[PDB]
């Protein structure tokens, strides 16, 4: 068994730039038998480089494949729009083992979220289930701590998060945090807020609402 | 070509990830398919490709029974020996053709391939034998080579050595102790309905 | 199975270890050389070590190997080269003696060019006799009593060879036995040599006559109606180089430098070696390897790493071809990339050869090759060929003299010199000297071949030979004395083949292949073939001459007989400067 | 050259699915067919590969008791079948043509998966067609934002657009996130003006093509 | 079947030009291309081949400085060359390739086209009849480079024609002479033409030889 | 590469007689050889192929034998027209087809002696300022022949210069033309221009002349 191990596995670059991605190997790899892939959000993965070098047919001058024994790296000379994707490393020298891949980010600016809280609507209620949402608007980076705090009770596995693509204007994200609850569990409790810590964020950003209110 | 066309398997000989030694020299048999030549030529990779008995020009005009794809890796300098009636430590001990041979030659410089810092001693030739090899013959074996009179049964020393001895392939190379890959097409014309032909429009 | 194909199956499976063990080693030594680390120079001993413990490995299974039971004399050439414990003979006491001596006195010549400053550009008697003497006081009576053991030993490792002595040891390094017609005995190096000198004599006493004759309008209160040996400018008086300084022809004539040139069209490293390659093209050899542009370190590299940095040209084996030297936008650089390619171009042609035969026919061969790449890049005709040298610009009959001389005192001043330390070293070592007399006669042979007086007498606790480099760190000296005459040979030969018109200096090679195959036709052999066959292969003589050398300087030597009409020319061995 | 495949499907735990994969563009029996997946949200993972040629096959350890991948020289089709199906095969599952490893012998080639399928989507869950639950984000208290949770819905996709494609600025739509239940939920979110909030009227177009659910729903702002 | 060169002439050392060859009789889709070059010391040269699935072969010291091309629509073939070094003077042939089994041989050639690498400067030549069984003729003097043809009365005239081969002159130009032996019955009965050409200075000259 | 080798390298027959040509190979190939004949001022035609079968269009008269090395072309009966360079050629490696260095069959014929003309130069040369006198020797075997030149008297060589044509299809004779390169000026100091020739054909040695009138 060999595996790749691509790391940091999310890059963050400003457009125009170089970029440098790197994929090591286990045990040694014949350059002959290891390969790079370009998948952009939604599509299918595309053959970038073969052989470590060569390029594929319909790839552009930007791409140049190196490395050597272990470590291996996939350069891009210069950062086009089309270029921030994903990038998967693989190897042919033992069986067929696919790297973890490395998401290419575009480096935008420090941006805090603008915080969004909403009550379970009277129709989710009469069919006896509570999803309470926190929204997080627009912010960079992507990392970011949301609190579920029920009364005073930190909540934890009942809540789930999702978050969207990177933005195709001012590169930013957006996520979502919701707290599902029983109707039973839900008229148990006065206060709901979520309590949001971003690196924008001069202070960590609470909303809340009284339940019935 | 149609999709359902049955081509013959060039790409896979040429394009092998590693080739064998010279002296394990690999066979590779080509049968019952529809021959593409079109991959071979005007090749921007390749540094030598001869033909003996026919002319490359009529390959795609030609019927064979079987069709026999032999491939090693040789040094720069010795790519010469890898021919009809040709005399060295690689011809003789290593890999003859017959000085009737119908086939064809195709070599390329893969320095970037089998080169490494530090010296890629992977590949085996032999050199030493007590006798010539026949053509097509391979030889294999790890007997000791008695180059005195004295014998020395399994054991190496003075006046005896290990027949094979290992080619070193560093990226600084000279352009003829660099590495290049070999591929033999021989063609066969044995009394039996032919196989391997060459496009539909030609034959 | 005989002698002679056991000998063959085990040589070539020594060129296969030897090819691939020494470009380890190679590679060893060209990391340390271009990256001056104290990692690099552990990884070069340890190479350069496997490499030192491989071949007295394999010299020990090559004499199982007898010479006589060997016909076959590319083979006999290769063995005789391979199977040579020569100084692993005497005992292990005495041959870690003879080590130890070699360490002490190698080690006390360099701990002990500040005073070479002064004995280059001082114009004080009493400095240059200070710097002078006190360096033949210090080291000079330090190496006496070891350079007497070191005479004994190196004889009986001489005499345990076969060799009458250590003299005849290095007089073994132009011997060639066993091809009809071009053998050559270890006594005819030194009849040869005394033949040459003779014809020597004429042009060396006019040089004489003439540096005699502006030194004493320098020095008008330290002269003789021989000359001083601390006025010769350098510290023994081997090159009389920089003593154009006053003993210039004209000091109205300009002297030719197209460093200018090269800073007007901003030559860089990569064009100098380029306008070199298009030279050896011009005559038919062919343009450096890929492996060369990749490798090579022709400029310096910043300060992120020093090199060596001394102008070498390498042969690393397996092909692979190479120059060191952090070039600049000097006329001295660009004739010396000519110089180091000349070698290489030398190392590309017998690469072909077995291993142990890639070498120079002899010791001075492979530096005559170098030399003539230079001469041929310094004419006027080849400066305005490239386009250094205006095309309006052309020469007279005295910018003509003035190159000449300058030559001359570096050429034609050594060659007195060489046969001077070398005939004492012979003399000494088969014993014709006797040991309280070393000096006197070293003095009484400086007096009457080179024409030099000591200015303080000796006692014989002094050794003032021992004060060169060459003698101290045991050298043999006479290849100096046999590649300049090679030089001029290779160059007649070449001027001849080119169909050069005027005198030998002038000559230009370019745009000749008959010039290139003659040169060629030698450069493949090597040390393949005897040296007189070698050189036969250029000239069309076997043996050594000076006439093709006096063709060099003959439009000088009749300008030096027509300024020494009334000079006192020749020496009289009698005269001190403290009488 | 081109590679097309079946076509999303859907089915239940310990059954089996039948991806097809149609070649054209190339000598078909010359090269040969990978199969690799994705799980959603993570990375590729190969499967197996088969020859055009001879029917020889190589298949990860993974997936060795389990799939079964076939060709058809006459249709120019490649097969991958994956029986005893589990929740965690749940990927979207991609063919490709092969320079990796050679047809006729079997031995690896330089170079790697050149031609791509699109891909199909095969999801395996407990859980069945079931319709999303919509319901309304209603602005709380200058760039105001109004929401629109669908909840509760299988199996994926849905598309969701605000004002029937009238209002795309602002606009986030959240990827699905798959729930214990089996079944995935959503949310759909805009930014809308405060002078513009009691104006105009705000409606979310859920579409759910799979169970034939189409639901559009007020946000009313309280 | 015909082969026909065009091109040759003078070219500087490190220039370049191109070479083409009409073809007439065959199918010349289905026929292998070969150029052969002729020099004065090493012989026949072989120099390139182009075949009929698109393929071209050179020698190593050809490769990569010429360039065979072929048209199948026009009848024709190409050799586009660079780098052109003194060691590529010579003749160039076009010749056909065909093969009765597997043996193949060059069937048809040329006419042979002079490609003349030399720095020196083009010259037109200068004409000049000789006045007269008696015998005349045309001296075509200094000229630069090679070829000069020579025809008696537009190709009438054949049969006592001897056209010697040029002779380079001290001052590095060439020179050459053409005579015809005619029935002195024929003098003044019959006026004689030489039609001098010299294609790499497109010096076409018609003088008239006739009793002085 | 494959290495040919022909021998005789030049030979000379009678018109009738059988000529006897033989080609060498570097190395043993098989039957792939091509014959070749080649005229003074023409292209190469091919006489034989596959070292033993007759090309059409070529006279029976040619004949070719051989296999291995050694390779063999025969004129059953020599004719004046096959005065020409005979080359061999090898079909063995391809696409690197290597030729012969050629022989070349003169024909021995009876002695013919040279119809001697003398040329003055042009009026139209004198305006350029030199004066070509050429002399013809026309038709005549064998090759060898002398020619002299005369300036009232005066014997003059180094300004004149000589040549020499192939051997005729025809009548396989031979012809040639002597130029005398004189100034202007140097032409104006002679009156009466003669040239000399002596050949085995002619008794004694001949003279033809004109005047400056
Ligand atoms: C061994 O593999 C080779 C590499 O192939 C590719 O990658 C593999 C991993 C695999 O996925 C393959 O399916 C894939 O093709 C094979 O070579 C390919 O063979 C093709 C013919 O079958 C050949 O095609 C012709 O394409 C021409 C355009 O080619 C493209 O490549 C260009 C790279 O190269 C250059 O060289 C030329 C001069 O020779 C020069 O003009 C260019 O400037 C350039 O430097 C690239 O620049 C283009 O953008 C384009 O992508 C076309 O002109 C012609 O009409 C043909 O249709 C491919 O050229 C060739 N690919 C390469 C890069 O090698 C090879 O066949 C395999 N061996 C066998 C025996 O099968
Ligand atoms: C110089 O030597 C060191 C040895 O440790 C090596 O690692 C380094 O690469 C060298 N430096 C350069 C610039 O090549
Ligand atoms: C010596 O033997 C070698 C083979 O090892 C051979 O090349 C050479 O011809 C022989 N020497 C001579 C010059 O006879
Ligand atoms: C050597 O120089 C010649 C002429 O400039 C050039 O054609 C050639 O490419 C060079 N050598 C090689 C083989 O690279
Ligand atoms: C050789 O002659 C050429 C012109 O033919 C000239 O350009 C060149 O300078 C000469 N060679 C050299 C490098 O001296
Ligand atoms: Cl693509
Ligand atoms: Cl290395
Ligand atoms: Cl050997
Ligand atoms: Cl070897
Ligand atoms: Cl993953
Ligand atoms: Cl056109
Ligand atoms: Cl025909
Ligand atoms: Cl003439
Ligand atoms: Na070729
Ligand atoms: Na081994
Ligand atoms: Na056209
Ligand atoms: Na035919
Ligand atoms: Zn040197």
């Amino acid at each position: 068994e060999i595996v790749l191990t691509q790391s940091p596995g999310t890059l963050s670059l400003s457009p125009g730039e170089r970029a440098t991605l790197s994929c090591r190997a286990s045990q040694t790899v014949s350059s002959t038998s290891l390969a790079w892939y370009q998948q952009k959000p939604g599509q299918a993965p595309r053959l970038l480089i073969y052989g470590a070098s060569s390029r594929a047919t319909g790839i552009p001058d930007r791409f140049s494949g190196s490395g050597s024994g272990t470590d291996f790296t996939l350069t891009i000379s210069r950062l086009e729009p089309e270029d921030f994707a994903v990038y998967y490393c693989q190897q042919h020298d033992t069986s067929l083992t696919f790297g973890g891949g490395t998401k290419v980010e575009i480096k935008r600016t420090v941006a805090a979220p603008s915080v969004f809280i909403f009550p379970p609507s009277d129709e989710q209620l009469k069919s006896g289930t509570a999803s309470v949402v926190c929204l997080l608007n627009n912010f960079y980076p992507r990392e970011a701590k949301v609190q579920w705090k029920v009364d005073n009770a930190l909540q934890s596995g009942n809540s789930q998060e999702s978050v969207t693509e990177q933005d195709s204007k001012d590169s930013t994200y957006s996520l979502s945090s919701t707290l599902t609850l029983s109707k039973a569990d839900y008229e148990k409790h006065k206060v709901y807020a979520c309590e949001v810590t971003h690196q924008g964020l001069s202070s960590p950003v609470t909303k809340s609402f009284n339940r019935g209110e | 070509f149609p999709n359902i066309t049955n081509l013959c398997p060039f790409g896979e000989v040429f394009n092998a990830t590693r080739f064998a030694s010279v002296y394990a020299w690999n066979r590779k048999r080509i049968s019952n398919c529809v021959a593409d030549y079109s991959v071979l030529y005007n090749s921007a990779s390749f540094s030598t490709f001869k033909c003996y008995g026919v002319s490359p020009t009529k390959l795609n005009d030609l019927c064979f029974t079987n069709v026999y794809a032999d491939s090693f890796v040789i040094r720069g300098d010795e790519v010469r020996q890898i021919a009809p009636g040709q005399t060295g430590k690689i011809a003789d001990y290593n890999y003859k053709l017959p000085d009737d041979f119908t086939g064809c030659v195709i070599a390329w410089n893969s320095k970037n391939l089998d080169s490494k810092v530090g010296g890629n001693y992977n590949y085996l030739y032999r050199l030493f034998r007590k006798s010539n090899l026949k053509p097509f013959e391979r030889d294999i074996s790890t007997e000791i080579y008695q180059a005195g009179s004295t014998p020395c049964n399994g054991v190496e020393g003075f006046n005896c050595y290990f027949p094979l001895q290992s080619y070193g392939f560093q990226p600084t190379n000279g352009v003829g102790y660099q590495p290049y890959r070999v591929v033999v097409l021989s063609f066969e014309l044995l009394h039996a309905p032919a196989t391997v032909c060459g496009p539909k429009k030609s034959t | 199975s005989t002698i002679e194909e056991q000998a063959k199956t085990f040589l070539d499976k020594f060129n296969h270890e030897a090819e691939d063990l020494f470009y380890q080693s190679s590679l060893a030594s060209w990391n340390y050389n271009t990256n001056i680390t104290e990692e690099n120079v552990q990884n070069m001993n340890n190479a350069g070590d496997k490499w030192s413990a491989f071949l007295k490995e394999q010299s020990t299974l090559a004499q199982m190997y007898p010479l006589q039971e060997i016909q076959n004399l590319t083979v006999k050439l290769q063995l005789q080269a391979l199977q040579q414990n020569g100084s692993s003979v005497l005992s292990e006491d005495k041959s870690k003696r003879l080590n130890t001596i070699l360490n002490t006195m190698s080690t006390i010549y360099s701990t002990g060019p500040g005073l070479n400053e002064i004995m280059a550009n001082s114009l004080d008697y009493n400095e240059r006799l200070w710097a002078w003497e006190s360096w033949r006081s210090e080291v000079g009576k330090q190496l006496r009593p070891l350079y007497e053991e070191y005479v004994v030993l190196k004889n009986e490792m001489a005499r345990a060879n076969h060799y009458e002595d250590y003299g005849d040891y290095w007089r073994g390094d132009y011997e060639v036995n066993g091809v009809d017609g071009y053998d050559y005995s270890r006594g005819q190096l030194i009849e040869d040599v005394e033949h040459t000198f003779e014809e020597i004599k004429p042009l060396y006493e006019h040089l004489h006559a003439y540096v005699r004759a502006k030194l004493m309008n320098a020095y008008p209160s330290y002269i003789s109606p021989c000359l001083p040996a601390h006025l010769l400018g350098d510290m023994w008086g081997r090159f009389w180089t920089n003593l154009y300084s006053l003993t210039v022809p004209f000091g109205q004539k300009p002297n030719i430098d197209v460093t200018d040139a090269m800073v007007d069209q901003a030559w860089d490293a990569q064009r100098i070696f380029k306008e070199a390659e298009k030279f050896f093209v011009s005559v038919g050899l062919p343009n450096m390897t890929q492996g060369f542009w990749e490798n090579s370190m022709l400029t310096d590299p910043g300060n992120v790493q020093k090199a060596v940095c001394h102008p070498t040209a390498w042969d690393l084996g397996k092909g692979d071809f190479r120059i060191l030297m952090c070039t600049k936008v000097t006329m001295d650089d660009f004739l010396t990339a000519h110089h180091e390619m000349g070698h290489i171009q030398y190392d590309m042609a017998y690469a072909a050869q077995p291993f142990l035969l890639r070498n120079g026919a002899n010791e001075g061969f492979h530096e005559a090759v170098g030399e003539i790449m230079s001469l041929s890049a310094a004419t006027p005709k080849h400066l305005k060929s490239i386009g250094l040298l205006s095309p309006d610009f052309q020469e007279d009959n005295e910018t003509e003299i003035n190159f000449l001389l300058k030559q001359a005192l570096t050429i034609v001043g050594t060659l007195p010199f060489t046969y001077m330390l070398e005939k004492w070293r012979w003399m000494v070592f088969k014993g014709e000297i006797p040991k309280d007399q070393w000096m006197k006669k070293w003095w009484e042979m400086k007096r009457e071949i080179v024409g030099v007086v000591e200015p303080v007498p000796h006692d014989e606790t002094y050794c003032d030979p021992a004060s060169l480099f060459h003698v101290s760190n045991d050298y043999s000296f006479i290849r100096y004395y046999t590649r300049t005459l090679y030089q001029f040979q290779f160059q007649e030969a070449l001027c001849q083949a080119a169909k050069h018109e005027g005198p030998l200096h002038k000559c230009d090679i370019s745009n000749s292949t008959e010039a290139g195959q003659k040169l060629f036709n030698m450069l493949r052999l090597g040390k393949s073939e005897p040296w007189t066959l070698a050189l036969e292969n250029v000239v069309g003589a076997k043996n050594m001459n000076v006439r093709p050398l006096l063709n060099y300087f003959e439009p000088l030597f009749t300008w030096l007989k027509d300024q020494n009409k009334n000079s006192f020319v020749g020496w009289s061995t009698d005269w001190s400067p403290y009488a | 050259v081109q590679l097309v495949q079946s076509g999303a499907e859907v089915k239940k735990p310990g059954a089996s699915v039948k991806v097809s994969c149609k070649a054209s563009g190339y000598p078909f029996t010359s090269y040969g067919i990978s199969w690799v997946r994705q799980a959603p949200g993570q990375g590729l993972e190969w499967m197996g590969w088969i020859s055009t040629y001879n029917g020889n096959t190589n298949y990860a350890q993974k997936f060795q008791g389990r799939v079964t991948m076939t060709t058809d020289t006459s249709t120019t089709t490649g097969y991958m079948e994956l029986r005893r199906l589990r929740s965690d095969d749940t990927a979207v599952y991609y063919c490709a043509r092969d320079y990796t490893r050679g047809a006729w012998f079997g031995e690896s080639l330089i170079g790697g998966f050149d031609n791509w399928g699109q891909g199909t989507l095969v999801t395996v869950s407990s859980a069945s067609t079931k319709g999303p639950s919509v319901f309304p984000l209603a602005p709380s208290s200058g760039t105001a934002a109004l929401g629109c949770l669908v909840k509760d819905y299988f199996p994926e996709p849905v598309t969701v657009s605000w004002n029937s494609g009238a209002l795309t600025s602002g606009v986030h739509t959240f990827p699905a996130v798959l729930q214990s239940s089996g079944l995935y939920s959503l949310s759909s979110v805009v930014t809308v003006p405060s002078s513009s909030l009691g104006t105009q009227t705000y409606i979310c177009n859920v579409n759910h093509k799979p169970s034939n659910t189409k639901v559009d729903k007020k946000v009313e702002p309280k």
